[PDB]
RNA sequence: AGGACCGAACCGACUAAUGUUGAAAAAUUAGCGGAUGACUUGUGGCUGGGGGUGAAAGGCCAAUCAAACCGGGAGAUAGCU
RNA sequence: ACACAGGUGGUCAGGUAGAGAAUACCAAGGCGCUUGAGAGAACUCGGGUGAAGGAACUAGGCAAAAUGGUGCCGUAACUUC
RNA sequence: AAUUCCUUGUCGGGUAAGUUCCGACCUGCACGAAUGGCGUAAUGAUGGCCAGGCUGUCUCCACCCGAGACUCAGUGAAAU
RNA sequence: CGAUGUCGGCUCAUCACAUCCUGGGGCUGAAGUAGGUCCCAAGGGUAUGGCUGUUCGCCAUUUAAAGUGGUACGCGAGCUGGGUUUAGAACGUCGUGAGACAGUUCGGUCCCUAUCUGCCGUGGGCGCUGGAGAACUGAGGGGGGCUGCUCCUAGUACGAGAGGACCGGAGUGGACGCAUCACUGGUGUUCGGGUUGUCAUGCCAAUGGCACUGCCCGGUAGCUAAAUGCGGAAGAGAUAAGUGCUGAAAGCAUCUAAGCACGAAACUUGCCCCGAGAUGAGUUCUCCCUGACCCUUUAAGGGUCCUGAAGGAACGUUGAAGACGACGACGUUGAUAGGCCGGGUGUGUAAGCGCAGCGAUGCGUUGAGCUAACCGGUACUAAUGAACCGUGAGGCUUAACCU
């Protein structure tokens, strides 16, 4: 309906860079920890994008200390400051889940050209 | 999301290397247990000369699961597997003197200060 | 329940309805008009409408996607030479329904399907 | 599973009582043929709403 | 206090700059334009009777519009009842609009809940499912039994057994108000009211405070 | 070479589900065992009831077996209903 | 006892993939199983998928799920070799 | 113990916890040497226990595909 | 004894109080925390596993608690069939033997399409006194009622210390119940793609059929829990055990005999839902009908002509309503459903052509093509002019007004 449309279109943020699957993304995320506000940044690669207007989202992928973890961000939500695509890669899929049984050498992802 | 008959890996150098969770303290009836809970569990492998030997009995906290916990954004952490921290059996603290792998922010409090100071990364 | 839930079960499986439906098609734009039950008729428009539709278009694309819906070299001939031209200018529904009895046998609801202009 | 007393002919009589069909209100007449037909359906001639549907 | 009746737009989420996303309903809530005053003197008890939205001139029969016609109101698609509070008055022709709510902090939301047509035991009161396996017979989602031998011989009232659930009248209480938008007749409420989308709601204030 | 191995026809029936006024007075589906042998099968014959036959369960002997079926003594007897 | 999801010996043996008369799809050839039409509730049958956990179910891993081919490397206790 | 009533005898292993299992002990109600005693490689649709993988078996059920169940038309039982 | 199926388990319960926890209180060999015992109180709650067929019991770890019982030691026309309890077989024992064992161990068919009562839902008929469309009142009935931990009061009162409150306030949980899909996910055989074997469209290319949707990878709407909102209350009235004030009988004493006050999750309300078939059939608002006559048994009588209203039903397109009825929207003065246009989403760079490579294949056009149930529009198709049911001023007796 026009009343829903209005209501998320006049929350949306305006500056929310084109990205894909495979891409390796960087988003610099608020913390809270005490009174004080830090920038807390995960960098991995994003394996899922689920398009829904202002309830868009996408799910980020990295190894850190040994354990793969991964993390699904709203991508309206205030809590993002920031997105940067640092690499793009070069898939053929929507939805890069493959990558959770991968490790290493098995899980690289070519970069995608021009 | 944490129950019994649950096998865990230890985030810890506290000597065990797979624990089960034999019960999710904290509440009659009780089925599952997310992160900052504690859960009794027993010991099913452990490394050669550890501060623990296998077969013990003692408590121990949840610090990830792979159903992973929500934040008040309507974002989720989702972790590759199901890890604790061995506390003592009394006091509550941890045993070993270093923790492995990230944790998250659902933890800091006045209880769990030494796991956090530990952590190599709190998401 | 079928909360917002479209398509007709009809007893059969998924394959059979496909099937049932692409010779049911094809035999409706083959004669212009056929008789059927009602709900068949009903949910036959729902797949003869949209290869009409994708008919206006003359493209060697198109008559492939025709021909992957309907497994008929004549059937995509006729919709692209004659019925594609002959509705250019309706804004869909190049069917109707006329509601003609019930079946002697089961006593179904039969109903004759035609194209709109088939005079 | 199975009964104990012999339901009587009045029971019978009472669960039938729904059981009745319903006649047609009214037929329709056809516009230009003149005949009568169901409600929204084509007349026996082939007609339907005056103009004439159906060849025969 | 009175309440007001509005529309179910759909659900969505508000974003606060703390970082916290409020799930909330859009509830449209038109003008509700009051048609027959109650009170003691002539029906015992003191109440108001809105209505709201529009109605089709051709479809509203004649009685309802003369009932309408008598207060001076176009008709609307329903008439509901608000008890009055003592020491609130109305006029008849008075038209109260979602400014009514401008300082509350709860309200209670009463709707006609969503329709799961004739349900099982087990989805309808929880009901726990037999073995799947270990050698059952017929009887996996069955409610098992329903009495004793022969000393209470017959099934007790009140018993829990398979039927229609939903499509009956439920109130949610106490939901915090987020946003009241008088400017196009919104009004935002936390959380998941009972009903579809485009069902009538009827929004009270909070009986327990 | 083999009462050898895996596995179809063929022979059998270990487990579960369905069916128990069944499609069927014992079967169907998914699995299962043997599958060149003490195997299995077609045609014809032989062994008769206190008798036969039995890698033995009192099993089988025409949907009937701690003594078949049919006729006769026979309207057995019944302090029982 | 039925126009019965059962039982019945011998002969013929095509194409592709396959070790194969297994299995899948076809040729020659023959059928769609003598009530249909709707709707898409509980519940029953035969199946598909499942977040987190992996036998905590239960008399019992019953049943499902899982392994499954060919070539090669490598293979323990015990043994009548 | 296919055998022990008392008995879940006592100790040890496995489990957080083991009336079952495995290894001993001997106080064998009431084992025992061709109505065979004790082992035994291989074999078993054999009985019991444990472990890895695997899973709606379970925590705790949810959705989907068909055949019935429901409605309409035709034929039309049964136990009691 | 012309059959009343039986131990344990699963599912589902319901009642009693001799109360396991929470609530109120007296005494204590009650300093505090924590206890012992008794009285009142059934509103709610009252574990998961190892072992055995087990009930029972022991053990591990929780919990505020892991109650005792009744209901054919509840429940097999709801499920199981391990034990026991048929036919097979063996061990120990008894008997010469056939066989037998509250001795054990292996294996061993659990049927029924619900007629009546009962219960959960949902309709048809008639009534409620002229008919109809709505909205209510509330006599009555159901649901719901559990509780932890942390912090402040306060390391205060108490205590030599160890330890550590009552009363009151705030936050966050476990279990249960209701609602919802906005978020995280599952399904999504009606959407897209990858790919193996074969067959067909003459063939290449591209597709389609079958192989569990052939095997998978994703996934729209809807439905869902594991996902997130809400609830149990506060307050009032009268009380139980209990605590009292004044006060004799009985110069004193005394909670009681007269009189007055406090007191719990129990009772009645307060919260949610059904509810005038509440035959005691209720109340309010609104709409519709203002014709002529015959007959005999003369009365709440029957009949003819004209008339057919308000409204309902039927038919059609249908729904986040639904087994079928029912309920809701719409029927040309129309967005009810299907189609169409645009958008969103899902899949992931379609086919054709060109270029590079001997070729598999890659690159450009190209984030392309296809896209169900979604969103915003659009009468192109189907929702007919009618016809049917329902009537034509509504009985009698009192009372208060009106003329």
């Amino acid at each position: 309906s026009n009343i829903i449309k209005q209501l998320e279109q006049e929350q949306m943020k305006q500056d929310v860079p084109s990205f894909r699957p495979g891409d390796t993304v960087e988003v610099k995320v608020w913390v809270v920890e005490g009174s004080k506000k830090r920038l807390q940044a995960f960098e991995g690669v994003v394996i899922a994008i689920r398009n829904r207007g202002l309830h868009s989202a996408f799910t980020v992928r990295k190894i850190s200390n040994g354990e793969g973890v991964e993390r699904v961000f709203q991508t309206h939500s205030p809590v993002v400051d920031s997105i940067s695509v640092k690499r793009r890669g070069a898939v053929r899929k929507a939805k890069l889940y493959y990558l959770r049984e991968r490790t290493g050498k098995a899980a690289r992802i070519k970069e995608r050209l021009n | 999301m944490i129950q019994e008959q649950t096998m865990l890996n230890v985030a810890d150098n506290s000597g065990a290397r797979r624990v089960m969770c034999i019960k999710v303290l904290g509440g009659s009836h009780r089925r599952y247990a997310g992160v900052g809970d504690i859960i009794k569990i027993t010991i099913k492998e452990a490394i050669p000369r550890g501060k623990v030997k296998k077969g013990d009995v003692l408590k121990a906290v949840v610090v990830r699961t792979k159903k992973g916990v929500r934040r008040p954004d309507g974002s989720v952490i989702r972790f590759d597997g199901n890890a604790c921290v061995l506390l003592n059996n009394n006091s509550e603290q941890p045993i070993g003197t270093r923790i492995f792998g990230p944790v998250t922010r659902e933890l800091r409090s006045e209880k769990f200060m030494k796991i956090i100071s530990l952590a190599p990364e709190v998401l | 329940m079928r909360h917002r839930k479209s398509g007709r079960q009809l007893n059969r499986n998924s394959s059979h309805r496909q099937a049932m439906f692409r010779n049911m098609a094809g035999s409706l734009v083959r004669h212009e008009i056929i008789k059927t039950t009602l709900p068949k008729a009903k949910e036959l428009r729902r797949v003869v409408e949209p290869l009409i539709t994708l008919a206006k278009t003359d493209s060697v694309a198109n008559r492939r996607l025709a021909f992957a819906r309907t497994r008929d070299n004549e059937i995509v001939a006729k919709l692209f030479n004659e019925l594609g031209p002959r509705f250019a200018s309706r804004a869909g529904g190049y069917t109707r329904i006329l509601k003609c009895g019930f079946r002697a046998g089961d006593n179904a609801p039969m109903a004759y399907i035609e194209l709109v202009d088939r005079s | 599973a199975v009964q104990q007393n012999k339901p009587t002919r009045s029971k019978r009589g009472m669960r039938r009582s729904h059981d009745a069909l319903t006649a047609v209100t009214s037929l329709s007449v056809d516009k230009t043929s003149g005949e009568k037909h169901l409600r929204h359906h084509i007349t026996a001639d082939g007609y339907y709403r005056g103009r004439k549907v159906i060849a025969k | 206090m009175i309440g007001l009746v509005g529309k179910k737009v759909g659900m969505t989420r508000i974003f606060t700059e703390d970082g916290v996303s409020i799930p909330v309903t859009v509830i449209e809530v038109e003008a509700n334009r009051v048609t027959q005053v109650k009170d003691l003197a002539n029906d015992g008890y003191r109440a108001i009777q809105v209505t709201t939205g529009a109605k089709k001139a051709n479809r509203v029969t004649k009685p309802e519009a003369g009932h309408f016609a008598k207060a001076g109101v176009e008709a609307g698609r329903g008439l509901w009842e608000f008890r009055l509070a003592e020491g609130e008055e109305f006029t008849v022709g008075q038209s109260i609009s979602v400014e009514l709510f401008a300082d509350v902090k709860k309200v209670d939301v009463t709707g006609t809940s969503k329709g799961k047509g004739f349900a099982g035991t087990v989805k309808r009161w929880n009901f726990r499912t037999q073995d799947a396996t270990h050698g059952n017979s017929l009887s996996h989602r069955v409610p098992g039994s329903i009495g004793q031998n022969q000393t209470p011989g017959k099934v007790f009232k009140g018993k829990k057994m398979a039927g229609q659930m939903g499509n009956e009248r439920v109130t949610v209480q106490s939901l915090d108000v987020v946003r009241v938008d008088a400017e196009r007749n919104l009004l935002l409420v936390k959380g998941a009211v009972p009903g579809a989308t485009g069902s009538d709601l009827i929004v009270k204030p909070a009986v327990k405070a």
